[PDB]
């Protein structure tokens, strides 16, 4: 992956989110 | 020309009918016995283009292992698309076995035997086989376990090295044993041991191969994951039916300029699924010693890129198709015409 919960999570880490298969990954 | 084609690949293995271990049980009804008389035929004066990143064999394997897990490992609770399912979650015996993939009549598997094969483009030493070699369907992140080694030297593969968004698959030529243990008698605390000098030598050789790819005037650095789900921030895998989450910071904090490396691990009940987007909860860990000794045979990396002069690589993975790709890269299915 849910890219949005992901980007919403990663942006709180100072980073961008993207899908790694069915998992959330930060960049 | 025998063009690349999609077919109904069937599986073969040495699964035993008397094993209640879940890979054995699945293979018992899904697979045939291992080929008693295999025949590899070399094709003379034949050149063939392969593409490990566009291979239907990977897709077919992915679906099979999904079906394997979905029949075998039942969580007590599963959340998908807002829908909740609960069921009996009996613990199981879990140890992967080798699975061969075979081509039915009318089709054949071509095999690239070139030592430095990068995954795409022409292959000058091609053979045909009835079945692939035995592949253990190990589901893991960051580190590739119990796979096949490169013959000559380390090989690094990517669909596009210049695209920092593309996963880099590393294939080692020497295994690095890693032992992970949840000791008998904090039931969720565990740890992983590996040789410090062996790992440091491995990172040293990987860096050399990366410099060849990205430039000799580059400074190679390894850093831990930038963040995300627990499954990709840590080295995650199933051992004895339990889901391990191992902190790999020590493994991936390195630059060019003790005896054992001991990683702290946790066993988790609640996990993000790899088969589909959603979460699953399992029962607490079993008692006794839980222990797996594995060969690290490859790595999954991602590069930071952007802007300059330095290249930072972090542990990656997530899409289990890349795991299957790391073993199926030298195969393709063609139709006999
Ligand atoms: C081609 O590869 C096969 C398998 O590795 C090997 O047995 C054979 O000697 C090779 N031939 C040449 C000309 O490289
Ligand atoms: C793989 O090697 C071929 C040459 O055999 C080359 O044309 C291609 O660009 C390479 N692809 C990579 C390194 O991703
Ligand atoms: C691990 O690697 C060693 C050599 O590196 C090999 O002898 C052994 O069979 C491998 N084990 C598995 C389970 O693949
Ligand atoms: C493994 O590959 C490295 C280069 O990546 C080489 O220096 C080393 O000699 C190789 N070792 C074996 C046992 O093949
Ligand atoms: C590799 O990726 C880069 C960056 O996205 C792109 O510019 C280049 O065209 C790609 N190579 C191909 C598509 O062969
Ligand atoms: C891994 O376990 C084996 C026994 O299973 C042992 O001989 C070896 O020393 C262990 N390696 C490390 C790095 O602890
Ligand atoms: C990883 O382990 C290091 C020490 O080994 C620790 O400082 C760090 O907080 C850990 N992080 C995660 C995400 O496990
Ligand atoms: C690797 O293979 C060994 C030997 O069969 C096994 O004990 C271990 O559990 C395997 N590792 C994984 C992660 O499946």
């Amino acid at each position: 992956x849910n890219l949005h919960f992901c980007q919403l999570r990663c942006k709180s880490l100072g980073l961008l989110g993207r899908c790694a298969x069915t998992y959330c990954a930060c960049v | 020309v025998w063009k690349e084609a999609t077919t109904t690949l069937f599986c073969a293995s040495d699964a035993k009918a008397y094993d209640t271990e879940v890979h054995n049980v699945w293979a018992t009804h899904a697979c045939v016995p291992t080929d008693p008389n295999p025949q590899e035929v070399k094709l003379e004066n034949v050149t063939e283009n392969f593409n490990m990143w566009k291979n239907n064999m990977v897709e077919q394997m992915h679906e099979d292992i999904i079906s394997l897990w979905d029949q075998s490992l039942k969580p007590c609770v599963k959340l998908t698309g807002g829908s909740v399912i609960t069921q009996a979650c009996p613990k199981v015996s879990f140890e992967p076995i080798p699975i061969h993939y075979c081509a039915p009549a009318g089709f054949a598997i071509l095999k690239c035997n070139d030592k430095k094969f990068n995954g795409t483009g022409p292959c000058t030493n091609v053979s045909t086989v009835q079945c692939t070699h035995g592949i253990r369907p190990v589901v893991s992140t960051q580190l590739l376990l119990n796979g096949s080694l490169a013959e000559e030297e380390i090989v690094i593969r990517s669909e596009n090295f210049t695209n920092n968004a593309k996963t880099i698959i590393v294939q080692l030529n020497e295994s690095v044993v890693i032992n992970c243990t949840r000791p008998n008698n904090d039931i969720r605390q565990a740890h992983c041991n590996l040789s410090k000098t062996q790992w440091e030598n491995t990172l040293e050789q990987i860096a050399i191969k990366l410099k060849e790819q990205f430039g000799n005037n580059k400074t190679i650095i390894f850093n831990p994951s930038s963040g995300g789900d627990p499954e990709i921030v840590t080295h995650s895998f199933n051992c004895g039916g339990e889901f391990f989450y191992c902190n790999s910071t020590q493994l991936f904090t390195w630059n060019d300029t003790g005896r054992n490396i001991t990683l702290p691990c946790r066993i988790k009940q609640i996990i993000n699924m790899w088969q589909e987007v959603g979460k699953a909860m399992y029962a607490p860990p079993i008692r006794g010693q839980i222990r797996c000794s594995s060969n690290i045979t490859g790595l999954l990396l991602t590069r930071d890129g952007g802007k300059n002069g330095t290249e930072i690589f972090r542990p990656g993975g997530g899409d289990m198709r890349d795991n299957w790709r790391s073993e199926l890269y030298k195969y393709k299915v063609v139709k006999i015409e």
